[PDB]
C-alpha cells in the first residue's frame, strides 16, 4: 500500500505533487493507455517486509517547512506563565507591556 | 534512442526483480532451515514465478541491440540478462535433457555398490564408501570398492553421457557458443577498455601456462607421497611408476588431504589444533561469529548487520526442524544477509565461519550495484575471498592474539612444514585433477577426443598429467569420470582452480599491503586497515567491472599469477627438495607396479 | 578547417541561390500563367542563369571531401550540392543524350495513330485516344487503339531506348553509380545515424517484401474485375485467364479507375458527389480554398499567408492569356507560396484544392531549413502529405460537416463498398502495374535482361506480376513500355508506389493520434490539433534527416508497411472474399482466350 514514482517525464518543481497514473511513455510509440513494451507505469509498490536490512526498512518522514509572510504571524511557541509575585517591587512583564 | 529505452527497461526490471529475486530467496531460506513439503512446495512456486519472469524479461531484452549501446554499465547488465542458457532449445529437446539431468541426480543420489559374497552389506557412497576412502588401509577393500562404484556407474551413466554431451552441444550452439566447453570458458570473458580484454580460448593457454610452473612442486609432492605410499604399501606401488588410482585418500583422487597420517612428516610433533582450548574457556557459535566479526572490523570491513544476527541459525535448532548440514551463505536482497551453518565448536567450523562471513562481507559490498551486477567478478572470486579469510585465520599469530592459544608458544619450523604439507595435499594435489578433468572435458565437447576412444584417452592424461594409473584396465563401455558428483550434476570445474590462483595472489597482495616482512603462510592481515581498504575496492565493485580489473586493482597484474602459490610452499618446496635427493622425482606413462 | 570553409560557403551559396532560385520560379510562374514567346524566352535566361551558377558552385562543393566532417545538416547539403547529374558526361555524349530526350519528348507529344481504311480519321493520343480508353466499350476499337499506338510508338522509339539506356548507363557510371536504376534508387538512400541507414539496394526487396502481402486483396480485386469484364465480353475473356492489355480503361493499364461503370458494386446506389450541392448554395473557388484553409487551420497546421490569397490564380482568367490546365502548387521562395489551379465548382477540384494546399502546407513548413535542404524527405512524401489531405477531404463526416452534405444522411455499407472499390480500382490497381514497371527498368538498367529478349521478358512479367496479357504477339522490334508518357521523358515511377504505402501510413498514424474508434475509410482528422502537431514535426523536418526517422517520427516505423493499406480496404477485402467463393482467384501465365 506504500508507492513511489519512478518515472516521469520532468522534474517536480519545490513542494509540488503529482496524482497522475498515466503510463510513462520512453519509447517513439504511444502506449495508448495500456501497459506494452517501453511503456511501464510510472508508481512502484514499496514491498516492505520485517527482515529487510536497515537501509530497506520504511521510515516515516515529516517536514516542516515555516513561512513568514506580510499578514500577522499567528503561530508562536507556548507563553510561560512563570508566577505572580504581589506586594514587592518586581519587573512586570504583561502582554508585552513592560516596567 | 535504444540506450534510453534500455536504461528505462533496466530500472524497471531491478525495482520488479529484487522483490521477486527476496521471494524466491527467503523460500528457499524457510525450507532449508525448516524442511518440510508445504515450505518445499512454497519455494516451488516461489522459484517458478522468478524464473518465470527472468525469462520473459530476457525474451523482451534479447530485442535490444547491443551495437547502440555505448556506456559499458548497461551492456554489461544487458549481457547478464540476455543468457537464455537452457531455454534456447526447442520444448521437446530441452524436456529430455531435463529429464537426463534429473535421471543422473537420482541414480548418483542412489547409486548402490554391494559386497561379493556378503549380499547383506550393500553400501551406498555417502554414508559409508566414502568413508572406506578416507580411512581404510587395506588394499583389497579399497580396490573392491573404486572398481565396484566405477562398473556401476559408468555402465548405467556411458549411454546417459553419450547423448548428454549432444544435448549440451545443441544448447550451446544454440546460444552461439562452439561447444559446451565455450559456453563454461564463457564465464570468465571480459569485454572492455583496451589492455583489459579477456577471451575464452585464452582461458585454456592460461591454465596451461600456471601448470607448467605448478608441474616440478607437483612432482616432488607425488615422489614425496609415492615414497610415503610405499611404505604404507610395501610390494604395490612402484618408485618409478604411478599411483595408484584407490590409494590417493578419496573416492576419485580430488583431494589428497586423506593422506595426512601416512605421508605426516613429523610423526612426534602435535598439530595446531585449537578444539581443547575452545572447550575449556566455554567458547560457542556466536563467540566464534563475533571473533570473526572482531577479525572483519579490525581488518576495517564493516561491521554485520542487527539482520544477520537476529535471522540467522548458528547452531542446531533441536526444535524438531530438519536441517541441512552443509554451511552457506544467503544474500537473500534489500540489505538481508545470512549465514546457515550448523556450527559445532571446532577449529574447522572457526575456520568455515570465517569463510562464510567473507562470503556474506563479498555480498554486502557489492549491494550498491543494480540487481544483474551484484555477483563475483567470476566464479573463482566468490570462494577466493572467503578462502583467504580462512587462510588469515588459521595462523598461529592470530591465535596467540585471540588467546586461543598460549602467548609463550614456540613456532618450530617442524610445525611449519607439517603444516604446510597438509595444505598442499588439500590445496596442490586438487590442481592436477582439476586440470585434467576440465581438459577431458573440454575436448570431449570440442570433439578432439574421438566418441569411441574416450577412456583410453582419459587414463592415458592421468598418466600424463595427474601421474596416477588405473588399477585395472577399463574399456571404453565404463564412464570413469561420470562417478564425480560435479561432473553428473552438470557443474563447471575449473573454478576450483582459478579459486587456488586467486587465493594465494589475493594473499600476497594483502600481506604486501600490511607491511608484513615475513613467510607468507603466517601471514596475518588483522589490524592493517589499508589492506581492507585495498581488498573493498574489488569488493565493491562486483562484476560490474571486467575481472581482470579488479585483479589489476588487488594485485597488480592482469591474469593468473602462481608465482603467491609457489612463495607460499616455499619452505615445504625446499624440504621436499631436500628430501628427494636420492628418490626418482617424477613418474613413468606405462603401467609399472 | 574543411567543416568551417564549408559551413562559409553554404552560407554564400544559401543567400546567392535563393535569390536566383526566386527569378526562375517567378519567371516560370509568369510564363505558366501568361503563355508567351516573351515570357518563356525571360522564362529560359532565368533557367539558364540558375543552372549555370548551380553547376559552378557544385564543381566548387565537390572539392570539399566528406571524410572530415562531422555534423549530419552540412554533409546532407554537401551531398544535394554535390549531385552533378547529367553534367559528368563530356559534351559530345551530354549533347547526344540531350537530342535523345528532345526527340523523345517531341514525338511523344505528336504521336499519331491512323484508322485503317479511314484514312481522314487521324488521332492523336491526347485529345482522343484516351477518351476511346476511358469511354468505348467495343472490343475491336479499343484493340485497333492499343495495337496502333504500340505498333507505332514502339518501332520509332525502340533504337531510341536502345542508345538511351547506353547513354543513362554511362552517365550513372560516371556519377559512381552500379546502372542508372541504382541513380533512381539513390533518392531513397539516408545516410544518419546507427538504425536509420537505408541502402540503395535495399529498396528492391523492401519493395517486394510490401508487394507480397498486396497480392492477395490484389487477386481478389482481380478476379472481380475480371468477372465483371467477362459480363461485359462474353467470349473474349478466360474465366482462368488474364486480362486483355486493352480492356482496363487507361491506355497503358496504369489506372482502373474507368472500369467503375463496368464493375460497380450496386448501380442503383448513387455516389457521393457533392457538386450539386455546390451548385445550389453558390460555392465558387474562393469559397473551396476558404473551407480547405479552415480544414488546415482546424487540425492546428498554420494559415495561409496573405500572399498567397493575393497572388495566386483559382479561376480561369478568361483576360486573353493561356494558361496550364494542370494544378500545380509552387513554392518560388523567401516565403512566396502560391497555387496554379483552373477551379472549377467541383467535388474533384474541391478535392484537389486539398491536395495542392497540403503541398504549400509541406512547403511552408520546411522554410525555416537551409535552402538545399528545403524539398521533402524523398518524392513520395511530399505527394503523400496532399493525398492525405485529400483521403480526410472525401470523408462524409467532413462533408456533413461543413454543410455540403445534408445532416440527415444515412451511411448504409453499400455506398461504403462501391466507394472502397473505386479507390481500389484507382489506387490498388496502379500498384502492380507500377511495381512491374520499375523492376523492369531497374532490370534493363543493370543488364539482368538480355538485350535482345526484351519483350519476352516483359509480357512474362505481366503475366507473372500483372495477370495481365498481351491481346496481341509482339516480337522484339515492339519496344511495349515506352509508349508511357514517363519512361518516354526519363521519369521515376517508384513515387507512386512509396506514395501509396505513405499515404495509408500517415492516415492510420493521424487517426491513432485523433482517437478516432471507427472503420479507417470513414475517418476524418478535423479538429485534432495533437494530430496536427505529430504531422508538423515531419514537414517541418523536410530532408533534414534520414526519411526513416521522419517516418519514424510520424508511424513510429522505420520501413514501409501495407498493414494500413490492407486495414483500408478491409471491409471492401471482406466483401470481394464472400463474392470470389465460387469463382476462381488467381491467372494463368499461357495465354487464355
Ligand atoms: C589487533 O589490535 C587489537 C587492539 O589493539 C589487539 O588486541 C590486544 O591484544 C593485546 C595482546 O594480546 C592485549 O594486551 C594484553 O591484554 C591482556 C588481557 O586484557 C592484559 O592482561 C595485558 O596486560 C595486555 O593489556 C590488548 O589488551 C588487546 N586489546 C584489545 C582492545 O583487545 C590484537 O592483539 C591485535 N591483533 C594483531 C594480530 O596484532
Ligand atoms: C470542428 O469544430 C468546429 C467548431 O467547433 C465545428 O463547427 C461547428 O459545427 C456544428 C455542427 O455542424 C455547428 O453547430 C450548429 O451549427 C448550425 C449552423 O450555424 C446552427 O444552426 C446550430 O444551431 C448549431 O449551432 C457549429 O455552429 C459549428 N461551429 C463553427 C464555429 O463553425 C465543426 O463541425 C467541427 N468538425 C468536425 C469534423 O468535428
Ligand atoms: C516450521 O514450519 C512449519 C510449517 O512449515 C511451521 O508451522 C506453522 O506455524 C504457523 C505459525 O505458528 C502456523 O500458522 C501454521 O499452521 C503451522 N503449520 C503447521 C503445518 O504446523 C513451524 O512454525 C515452523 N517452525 C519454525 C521454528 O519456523
Ligand atoms: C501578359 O503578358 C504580356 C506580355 O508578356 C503583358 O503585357 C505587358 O504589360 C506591361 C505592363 O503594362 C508592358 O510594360 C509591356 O510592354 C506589355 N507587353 C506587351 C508585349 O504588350 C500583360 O500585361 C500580361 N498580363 C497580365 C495579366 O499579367
Amino acid at each position: 500500500n506504500y508507492l513511489y514514482r519512478l518515472f516521469r517525464k520532468s522534474k517536480l518543481k519545490p513542494f509540488e505533487r503529482d496524482i497522475s497514473t498515466e503510463i510513462y511513455q520512453a519509447g517513439n510509440k504511444p502506449c495508448n493507455g495500456v501497459a506494452g513494451p517501453n511503456c511501464y507505469s510510472p508508481l512502484q509498490s514499496y514491498g516492505f517486509r520485517p527482515t529487510y536490512g536497515v537501509g530497506h526498512q520504511p521510515y516515516r518522514v515529516v517536514v516542516l517547512s515555516f513561512e513568514l509572510l506580510h499578514a500577522p504571524a499567528t503561530v508562536c511557541g507556548p507563553k510561560k506563565s512563570t508566577n505572580l509575585v504581589k506586594n514587592k517591587c518586581v519587573n512586570f512583564n504583561f502582554n508585552g507591556l513592560t516596567g | 534512442l535504444t540506450e534510453e529505452n534500455a536504461k528505462t527497461f533496466l530500472n524497471n526490471f531491478n525495482q520488479e526483480a529484487e522483490d521477486l529475486s527476496y521471494q524466491s530467496s527467503l523460500a528457499s531460506w524457510n525450507y532449508n532451515t525448516n524442511i518440510t513439503e508445504e515450505n518445499a512446495q512454497k519455494m516451488s512456486e516461489a522459484a517458478a514465478k522468478w524464473s518465470a519472469f527472468y525469462e520473459e524479461q530476457s525474451k523482451t531484452a534479447q530485442s535490444f541491440s547491443l551495437q547502440e549501446i555505448q556506456t559499458p554499465i548497461i551492456k554489461r547488465q544487458l549481457q547478464a540478462l540476455q543468457q537464455s542458457g537452457s531455454s534456447a532449445l526447442s520444448a521437446d529437446k530441452n524436456k529430455q535433457l531435463n529429464t537426463i539431468l534429473n535421471t543422473m541426480s537420482t541414480i548418483y543420489s542412489t547409486g548402490k555398490v554391494c559386497n561379493p559374497k556378503n549380499p547383506q552389506e550393500c553400501l551406498l557412497l555417502e554414508p559409508g564408501l566414502d568413508e572406506i576412502m578416507a580411512t581404510s588401509t587395506d588394499y583389497n577393500s579399497r580396490l573392491w570398492a573404486w572398481e565396484g562404484w566405477r562398473a556401476e556407474v559408468g555402465k548405467q551413466l556411458r549411454p546417459l553421457y553419450e547423448e548428454y554431451v549432444v544435448l549440451k552441444n545443441e544448447m550451446a550452439r544454440a546460444n552461439n557458443y562452439n561447444d559446451y566447453g565455450d559456453y563454461w570458458r564463457g564465464d570468465y570473458e571480459a569485454e572492455g577498455a583496451d589492455g583489459y580484454n579477456y577471451n575464452r580460448n585464452q582461458l585454456i593457454e592460461d591454465v596451461e601456462r600456471t601448470f607448467a610452473e605448478i608441474k616440478p612442486l607437483y612432482e616432488h609432492l607425488h615422489a614425496y607421497v609415492r615414497r610415503k605410499l610405499m611404505d604404507t604399501y610395501p610390494s604395490y606401488i612402484s618408485p618409478t611408476g604411478c599411483l595408484p588410482a584407490h590409494l590417493l585418500g578419496d573416492m576419485w583422487g580430488r583431494f589428497w588431504t586423506n593422506l595426512y597420517p601416512l605421508t605426516v612428516p613429523f610423526a612426534q610433533k602435535p598439530n595446531i589444533d585449537v578444539t581443547d582450548a575452545m572447550m575449556n574457556q566455554g567458547w560457542d557459535a556466536e563467540r566464534i561469529f563475533q571473533e570473526a566479526e572482531k577479525f572483519f572490523v579490525s581488518v576495517g570491513l564493516p561491521h554485520m548487520t542487527q539482520g544477520f544476527w537476529a535471522n540467522s541459525m548458528l547452531t542446531e535448532p533441536a526444535d524438531g526442524r530438519k536441517v541441512v548440514c552443509h554451511p552457506t551463505a544467503w544474500d537473500l536482497g534489500h540489505g538481508d544477509f545470512r549465514i546457515k551453518m550448523c556450527t559445532k565448536v571446532t577449529m574447522d567450523n572457526f575456520l568455515t565461519a570465517h569463510h562464510e562471513m567473507g562470503h556474506i562481507q563479498y555480498d554486502m559490498a557489492y549491494a550498491r550495484q543494480p540487481f544483474l551486477l551484484r555477483n563475483g567478478a567470476n566464479e573463482g572470486f566468490h570462494e577466493a575471498v572467503g578462502e583467504i579469510m580462512s587462510l588469515s585465520a588459521a595462523t598461529p599469530k592470530h591465535l596467540k592474539s585471540i588467546g586461543l592459544l598460549p602467548s609463550d608458544f614456540q613456532e618450530d619450523s617442524e610445525t611449519e612444514i607439517n603444516f604446510l604439507l597438509k595444505q598442499a595435499l588439500t590445496i596442490v594435489g586438487t590442481l592436477p585433477f582439476t586440470y585434467m578433468l576440465e581438459k577431458w572435458r573440454w575436448m570431449v565437447f570440442r570433439g578432439e577426443i574421438p566418441k569411441e576412444q574416450w577412456m583410453k584417452k582419459w587414463w592415458e592424461m592421468k598418466r600424463e598429467i595427474v601421474g596416477v594409473v588405473e588399477p585395472l584396465p577399463h574399456d571404453e563401455t565404463y564412464c570413469d569420470p561420470a562417478s564425480l558428483f560435479h561432473v553428473s550434476n552438470d557443474y563447471s570445474f575449473i573454478r576450483y582452480y582459478t579459486r587456488t590462483i586467486y587465493q594465494f595472489q589475493f594473499q600476497e597482495a594483502l600481506c604486501q599491503a600490511a607491511k608484513y616482512n615475513g613467510s607468507l603462510h603466517k601471514c596475518d592481515i588483522s589490524n592493517s586497515t589499508e589492506a581492507g581498504q585495498k581488498l573493498l575496492k574489488m569488493l565493491s565493485l562486483g562484476n560490474s567491472e571486467p575481472w581482470t580489473k579488479a585483479l589489476e586493482n588487488v594485485v597488480g597484474a592482469r591474469n593468473m599469477d602462481v608465482k603467491p602459490l609457489l612463495n607460499y610452499f616455499q619452505p615445504l618446496f625446499d624440504w621436499l627438495k631436500e628430501q628427494n635427493r636420492n628418490s626418482f622425482v617424477g613418474w613413468n606413462t606405462e603401467w609399472s607396479p
